[PDB]
């Protein structure tokens, strides 16, 4: 974290800067209570499993590189 | 080209620090495919003949603070 | 520290207190010799130490802030 | 500053027909920097954010400028 690298093009550098995002999880409740029988969803936001800005990325248990997983 | 799609690769490890070692831009040394497309041939002294103000270069440094781990690869 | 922007000359750092430190006893010595017992850091104040190579005038000056640990 | 500011010199020669060169400088002064602590006051497990306000710590404007701690 903090580190970071030089790229350039026509004489003029940008940084690669690494850094870590805080995360936020919710669970939105559709109306006044939760019953037995209804979806409600839960949204978590957190930059650090968007590793990809051209690909939608799924939190999949198998794949040993999506370091965290929601549970209950 | 105008009716293909242009394919560009650059050396540009900026502390290479090797005496016979530059900074270069070749063209088509790949396809658009990922093919060979041919051979890899030197620009970096004719670029000023060639109409290029500061804009035919690109340079990397993988670690600008020399903390010993790269950020980049 | 890390510069807020390209050219902005404001960099800004960040940590998180610990529960346990361990005291230097001696700083003359390289390296330090360090204490045999952990201490809580509760109840001790933390500062934050700058030096300027170069003030107003062109001279060496250290400038410093402090702030309390405390705990419930 | 004052006599010592950097100063560009260009030669020139004018309409009259003799050689009388022209000149600007600029003064290049330094700055007092500034370290502070966000908090008067922090808890166990709390962020502590360290900023300094030094102008004379920017080096490139095209970059942003990076400060790391020592380990050895």
């Amino acid at each position: 974290r903090g580190t970071s690298a030089s790229l350039d093009y026509n004489e003029t550098p940008q940084t690669i800067l690494v850094g870590f995002s805080f995360a936020s999880i919710d669970i939105q409740p559709v109306t006044d209570e939760w019953t037995s029988g209804q979806e409600i969803p839960v949204v978590i936001v957190d930059a650090d499993q968007n590793k990809n800005s051209r690909a939608d990325e799924d939190l999949d248990l198998n794949n040993p590189d999506v370091t965290l997983i929601p549970a209950l | 080209d105008p009716t293909d799609e242009d394919s560009w690769t650059f050396a540009t490890n900026t502390k290479n620090t090797t005496s016979s070692f530059n900074v270069d831009t070749f063209y088509q040394v790949f396809d658009e495919n990922g093919a060979s497309g041919g051979s890899a041939l030197t620009l970096r002294t004719t670029l000023s003949s060639l109409m290029c103000e500061d804009n035919c270069v690109l340079t990397l440094d993988v670690d600008a603070q020399s903390s010993g781990t790269p950020v980049v690869t | 520290l890390v510069e807020t922007g390209a050219a902005t000359g404001v960099f800004v750092g960040d940590f998180q207190i610990p529960s346990f430190w361990c005291r230097v006893s001696d700083t003359t010595t390289t390296p330090y010799t360090y204490a045999g017992d952990e201490e809580t850091t509760t109840g001790l104040d933390i500062e934050v130490n700058y030096v300027d190579f170069r003030d107003a005038s062109g001279e060496i000056v250290e400038v410093g802030d402090s702030a309390g640990v405390r705990a419930n | 500053t004052d006599e010592d500011a950097p100063r560009v010199n260009y030669n020139d020669l004018g309409a009259d027909g003799v050689t009388t060169p022209v000149s600007d400088q600029e003064e290049a002064p330094s700055h007092s920097g500034v370290v502070s602590l966000n908090a008067d006051s922090y808890k166990i497990a709390d962020t502590v954010v360290i900023t300094v306000e030094d102008l004379d710590l920017n080096v490139d404007s095209d970059l942003i400028d990076i400060f790391t701690v020592v380990s050895d």
